[PDB]
């Protein structure tokens, strides 16, 4: 167009802030969604054990981890490492 | 012949059908919400 | 007042209640108390003259304090027994405290010395939200504490409500401060009952509030402040004096119409819980609520006071009064007192 | 208790540093240096009337921000939940309800100091 | 078609040969109740005449200029309407009048 | 901590007890009115840090983002009390019981 | 729809129609001095309407057939009994004027519906402001108490600071001799047996009151009988002036709509013309009245909104 699209040119010649703004406001909610790394974000902060893990008691179930941390079972996050 | 028309010299149609239509669905609304009741009233400990 | 402006402060208004109602939480259903505090004062002042502000600063600092003294019970109360909820076995003068602020929100036994000097210089739009809206969510306060409030202190601050905003009633001929008196008299019956059954305190606030919008809208119709201004009716528009007898008729309640409902199976309650000495003191005197409704419908309908013929013009400009919410609201209050097992 | 033993000094520090001006300078006060300046003339009004400002309107703006503010502060750690999603948006909606709210300020004359 | 003046808060006014028109014409209509023989309603005539001729002659601002000098047309019409606002108070007033009230007492021999 | 909380209580009281005794000045009751909701604070955020309930902790900020929003409310309305009078004195305001 | 606020949202504003001859223009002056030929030749070279003055009678021309009714119906006022028998304890020289107050002003209030929508000017003629003059002429000699001209101005303060000026008053002068003149030779015997002393604070109370007090909140345009009597000249001044100076400039779009909402209700005009003030001069009692409402609505016309009267028509009496 030209009838917008070139009110935009004044805005951004007098008034070059508010575009700034209302650009990074509106290229801030885009980006998450466009990313292929925003699904770490909530896997890198879950990966941190601040609490301790509690065990659970072997009763014949779960082939889970065995009694064993270096063992290959379980939650095994090699993705942060290799990123 | 009222100098200044009055905001009513015609009927504004959409408020008859608007008021018509709306209590012609009441009733066919009323009036089944009751039978459907009635004969399921009928199937609980008897007629 | 620019729209968006006026939808937010329609919108809080619409929040304080529904957040004092939707919410569990004592700090939840503390703020809603605010919504509707914030909210009114930029619509108390749209005239800005010395009425609207000395009403909204009579208004703000007689009822900020109440939120801090209602504050003050949840804190006491998040101390013992840790939670957000007044319980069971909660201590009393956290409650009395409690129920103290709750009737300066209100306005019950002298706490009512703020409500007619605020709802006096005031739009009579404002005057409805005040004595209608404003009192819901203060209630849901105190429907919660269904038991556990003190029998004794919930019960003066009736009689005193029902004294005061009779005996108070009589002088004043500005009908805003009347209306003033009648949200006090009517409170000691939705206050009394409030251990005793309190379906009957929502009962109560459900006529009253069909009462008074008629009213405060059968004056914003000529905005008529004075027993000298809604005399001069018969003229304007005499189709209304038919429910004005019977909207105050019935606002003082006599049998025949609804408003004598609330007042009478209320005693029912009252007499079922053996206090048959309480309940005497409050009707003797509702009947005096009477006499500023006898002596107003008199200079109202039953004797055309003089007026004047610069009101002859008023009949020639053809008014419009509103629609679905006078004729149901007057109706739909003074002649359903054989719907009464409906109500209860 | 460490600090207290950094801060009641730097009270003495400047507290034993202004007893040394006050009772070493040999004053001679007598009347009229001791009088309010106005740049060489008696002064007309009191000192202590009313300013009557008028950025009103700003200061409560910045009384409502600075809870805005600090209403803001814990977002470091928020990102330190597991969610990050919903801090995600309602930190989207936190500042934008505010540029909102500063933007109608903006265009209805708030900010433009009454004259 | 004048975009800025030169000056300062004297607007454009735009459509002259109008308005200088309307003055002009209202100057010898608010003459003609002085006297004949006062020679403030004599010369002026005099002025107004020439310059409502160097108008409903002339239709190009930019040398109507170079006519009525007064160059920027529009500080023209700051003048027609100001002369205007005089002849108002010049009737009011008497100035025609005879030889001057109360003539000097020796008063302007001037080495002292 | 049942040291401090009557000595708090007590200090709710006393401000109070100073926002219902006035001298003339409407802004020093608006004033008395803060030191009011901060023994509040302080009395709602020691019971929420030594029962360690870190659940209730976004509670003492939400009581006082009202703090300031009420105070805002109020202080605006001084300057359609002095845009009458220009003194903000209470005893000025009493035309309203005619 | 009724204007509503809706309206306003959905597009109706007003800053929007205002044209450059969207001004409201009064006129002003005396009782034989012009205003019939200075009104109308105002509006017909400009391009806007004219509105005449506002008789006992204005009420009455827009409402229903627009026929003048019986005098008991509007007021009861009678110009024609004030000049000849002044000074009757039957109030009628203030009668007369709060008659004229009411219906400048509900004058004044139908202008600014329509300069407020179809952006065109009115020229009135003798509005709100200027209705004063009489009272002083009519107090200073002895017609009206002071125990009735404080009933007048505090209506004044009721009902005018709502409203916006006459934004470029007019006003021509003439001398006292002369206007008397004009009278005696315009064949009317009512108008005549005037005293000229009254006519004398007729203009004693116009250069000493309203042109300096109206001076500041709008433009004034002081001329004579000679720099009128030539309708394009009086015109030609008010198309190259400098609108400034007035309330009209430092407002905005939504303070017209609540100054449009104000004005379509006639009622919301007019309620505090109808206050409790029992003056004798002005209160007229039940008996006098109840016969006047009850046989105005058995008017042959009136009896009913002024939309369901099947004796004057209205052929959808059950729906619309
Ligand atoms: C650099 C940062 C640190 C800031 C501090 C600086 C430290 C160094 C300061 C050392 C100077 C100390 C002496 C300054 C006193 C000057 C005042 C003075 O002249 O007093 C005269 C007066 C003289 O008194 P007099 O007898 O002449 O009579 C006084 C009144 N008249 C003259 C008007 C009649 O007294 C002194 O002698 C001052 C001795 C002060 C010593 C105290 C230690
Ligand atoms: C049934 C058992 C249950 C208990 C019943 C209890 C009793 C019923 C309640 C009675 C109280 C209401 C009646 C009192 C109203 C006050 C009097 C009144 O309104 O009339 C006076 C008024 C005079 O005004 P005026 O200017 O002279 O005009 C006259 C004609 N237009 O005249 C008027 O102009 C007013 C009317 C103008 C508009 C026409 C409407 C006529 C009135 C219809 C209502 C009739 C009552 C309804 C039926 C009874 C209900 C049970
Ligand atoms: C003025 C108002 C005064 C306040 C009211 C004081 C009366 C209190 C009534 C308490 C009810 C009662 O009188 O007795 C208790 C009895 C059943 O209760 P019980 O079994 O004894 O336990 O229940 C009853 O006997 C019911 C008695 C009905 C209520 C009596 C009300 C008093 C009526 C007497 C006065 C009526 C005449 C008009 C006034 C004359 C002046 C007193
Ligand atoms: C005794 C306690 C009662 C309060 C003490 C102050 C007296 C009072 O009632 O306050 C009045 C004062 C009104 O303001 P103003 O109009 O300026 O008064 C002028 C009077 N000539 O308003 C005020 O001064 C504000 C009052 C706030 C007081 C806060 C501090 C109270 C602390 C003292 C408590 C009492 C001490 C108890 C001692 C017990 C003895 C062991
Ligand atoms: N209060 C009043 N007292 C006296 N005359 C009035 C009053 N109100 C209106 N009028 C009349 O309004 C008339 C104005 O007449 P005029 O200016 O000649 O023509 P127009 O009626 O068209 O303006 C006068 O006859 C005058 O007497």
């Amino acid at each position: 167009a030209g009838r917008i699209s070139a009110f935009l040119k004044n805005a951004w010649a007098k008034e070059p802030v508010l575009v700034v703004s209302f650009s990074v406001w509106g290229l801030a909610i885009i980006m998450p969604m466009i990313s292929p790394y925003t699904k770490y974000a909530s896997m890198i902060n879950k990966a941190t054990p601040y609490n301790y893990p509690v065990p659970v008691r072997d009763d014949g179930n779960m082939p889970d981890v065995p009694s064993h941390p270096q063992d290959p079972l379980g939650p095994s996050l090699d993705w942060l490492k290799n990123l | 012949f009222y100098v200044r028309e009055p905001v009513n010299a015609k009927p504004n149609w959409l408020a008859v059908g608007l008021s018509v239509g709306a209590s012609v669905f009441m009733w066919i609304y009323l009036i089944q919400t009751h039978n459907e009741d009635v004969l399921e009233y009928k199937r609980r400990n008897g007629l | 007042m620019n729209p968006i402006t006026l939808a937010i402060i329609y919108f809080t208004i619409f929040l304080g209640p529904v957040i004092t109602m939707s919410s569990t939480n004592l700090m939840l259903m503390w703020v809603g108390l605010e919504f509707s505090l914030l909210a009114i004062i930029p619509m108390l002042i749209n005239k800005k003259n010395p009425r609207s502000t000395e009403a909204a600063t009579k208004y703000f600092v007689t009822q900020a304090t109440a939120s801090m003294i209602i504050l003050l019970a949840i804190v006491l109360n998040y101390k013992q027994l840790g939670t957000w909820m007044f319980q069971q076995q909660t201590n009393g003068l956290i409650l009395n405290m409690t129920l103290m602020a709750l009737s300066m929100k209100l306005g019950l036994a002298p706490f009512h010395f703020w409500l007619p000097e605020v709802t006096q210089g005031i739009p009579l739009h404002m005057g409805l939200i005040l004595l209608t809206w404003q009192k819901i969510a203060p209630l849901s306060i105190l429907i919660q504490i269904y038991p556990l409030l003190n029998s004794t202190i919930i019960l003066m601050l009736a009689i005193t409500s029902i004294f005061m905003g009779a005996w108070g009633g009589l002088n004043q001929t500005q009908m805003r401060k009347i209306m003033a008196y009648s949200s006090i008299a009517h409170m000691g019956w939705m206050l009394a009952i409030l251990p005793y059954n309190p379906s009957l305190t929502l009962l109560n606030l459900m006529i009253y509030i069909i009462l008074t919008a008629p009213m405060f809208m059968a004056l914003m119709l000529n905005n008529s402040m004075t027993i000298n201004s809604i005399s001069l009716l018969w003229n304007k528009t005499p189709a209304m004096l038919t429910m004005i007898s019977l909207m105050l008729l019935s606002l003082g309640g006599l049998p025949p119409l609804t408003g004598f409902l609330p007042k009478w199976i209320i005693i029912t309650e009252l007499m079922k819980n053996n206090c048959l000495i309480m309940a005497t003191l409050m009707a003797m005197m509702a009947l005096l609520n009477l006499f500023f409704y006898t002596r107003l419908i008199y200079s109202t309908s039953l004797t055309m006071f003089p007026t004047n013929n610069n009101s002859k013009m008023m009949t020639h400009q053809t008014k419009t009064k509103p629609n679905l919410m006078f004729s149901t609201l007057a109706i739909m209050s003074t002649m359903t007192l054989p719907l009464a097992p409906q109500l209860i | 208790m460490n600090l207290y033993t950094v801060i009641f000094i730097n009270i003495l520090l400047s507290l034993t540093l202004i007893l040394v001006a006050f009772w070493l300078p040999q004053m001679n006060l007598y009347s009229e240096k001791a009088n309010p300046y106005e740049c060489g003339f008696d002064p007309t009004s009191s000192a202590r009337l009313p300013f009557s400002m008028k950025f009103f309107l700003v200061a409560i703006t910045f009384l409502l921000f600075d809870l805005e503010i600090a209403l803001l502060l814990p977002l470091p750690w928020a990102i330190q939940t597991i969610k990050t999603s919903t801090m995600m948006i309602m930190a989207f909606i936190l500042v934008t309800i505010l540029s909102l709210g500063l933007a109608y300020e903006w265009t209805q004359k708030g900010l433009e100091w009454t004259e | 078609l004048k975009k800025t003046t030169g000056l300062v808060g004297l607007a454009v006014c735009d459509t002259p040969h109008e308005r200088l028109t309307i003055l002009y014409t209202k100057t010898l209509d608010i003459l003609k109740h002085f006297p004949k023989h006062a020679a403030y309603r004599k010369y002026t005539e005099q002025i107004t005449n020439e310059k409502l001729d160097m108008v409903k002659a002339e239709p190009d601002v930019k040398k109507l200029e170079a006519l009525l000098q007064g160059g920027e047309v529009e500080e023209v019409i700051l003048q027609a309407e100001k002369e205007l606002s005089l002849a108002r108070k010049m009737l009011k007033w008497k100035p025609w009048e005879p030889l001057v009230e109360e003539p000097p007492a020796n008063q302007w021999k001037w080495p002292i | 901590m049942p040291s401090t909380f009557f000595n708090l209580t007590m200090a709710f009281s006393l401000s109070l007890l100073g926002t219902l005794m006035f001298r003339s000045h409407l802004m020093s009751t608006l004033l008395c009115l803060e030191g009011m909701v901060l023994s509040l604070f302080i009395m709602t955020s020691v019971t929420s840090l030594n029962s360690n309930s870190m659940s209730s902790m976004p509670i003492p900020i939400t009581i006082l983002v009202f703090a300031a929003c009420e105070a805002a409310v109020g202080l605006a309305l001084l300057v359609k009390v002095s845009n009458t009078y220009g003194t903000d004195y209470v005893q000025n305001l009493n035309l309203l019981q005619c | 729809l009724r204007y509503g606020l809706l309206a306003a949202i959905l597009g109706d504003k007003t800053t929007k129609k205002l044209h450059e001859y969207s001004r409201v223009i009064t006129v002003d002056g005396n009782i034989c001095s012009g205003k019939n030929k200075l009104a109308k030749e105002i509006a017909q070279q400009l391009g806007m309407k004219h509105y005449p003055e506002a008789g006992i009678q204005y009420s009455s021309t827009t409402t229903g057939d627009g026929r003048p009714l019986d005098i008991e119906f509007s007021g009861s006022c009678s110009l024609e009994k004030f000049y000849d028998d002044p000074k009757s304890n039957d109030g009628n020289s203030y009668r007369l004027q709060s008659w004229l107050y009411a219906s400048r002003l509900l004058q004044y209030a139908d202008a600014l519906e329509h300069l407020l929508s179809t952006g065109q000017g009115v020229v009135l003629e003798r509005s709100i402001y200027s209705d004063f003059v009489f009272l002083e002429a009519m107090y200073n000699q002895g017609y009206i108490r002071k125990q009735c001209v404080d009933h007048y101005n505090e209506i004044k303060r009721l009902t005018l600071p709502e409203y916006l000026p006459p934004h470029a008053v007019i006003y021509i002068d003439v001398p006292v001799p002369e206007v008397q003149s004009r009278i005696q030779k315009k064949g009317d015997p009512h108008e005549m047996k005037v005293t000229s002393a009254y006519l004398q604070d007729i203009e004693n109370a116009y250069k000493k009151t309203f042109l300096p007090k109206m001076s500041e909140m709008c433009e004034v345009l002081v001329y004579d009988s000679w720099e009128a009597e030539d309708p394009t000249k009086v015109v030609e001044d008010i198309e190259y002036l400098k609108y400034n100076k007035g309330p009209w400039l430092k407002q905005d779009d939504w303070t017209f709509h609540y100054l449009r909402m104000l004005v379509q209700d006639k009622t919301e005009v007019l309620n505090y013309t109808t206050i409790p003030v029992y003056l004798p001069e002005i209160t007229i009692g039940a008996h006098q009245g109840s016969r006047i409402y009850n046989s105005f609505r058995e008017l042959p016309g009136r009896k009913y909104a002024p939309g369901y009267n099947a004796e004057v028509g209205d052929k959808w009496i059950w729906l619309k």
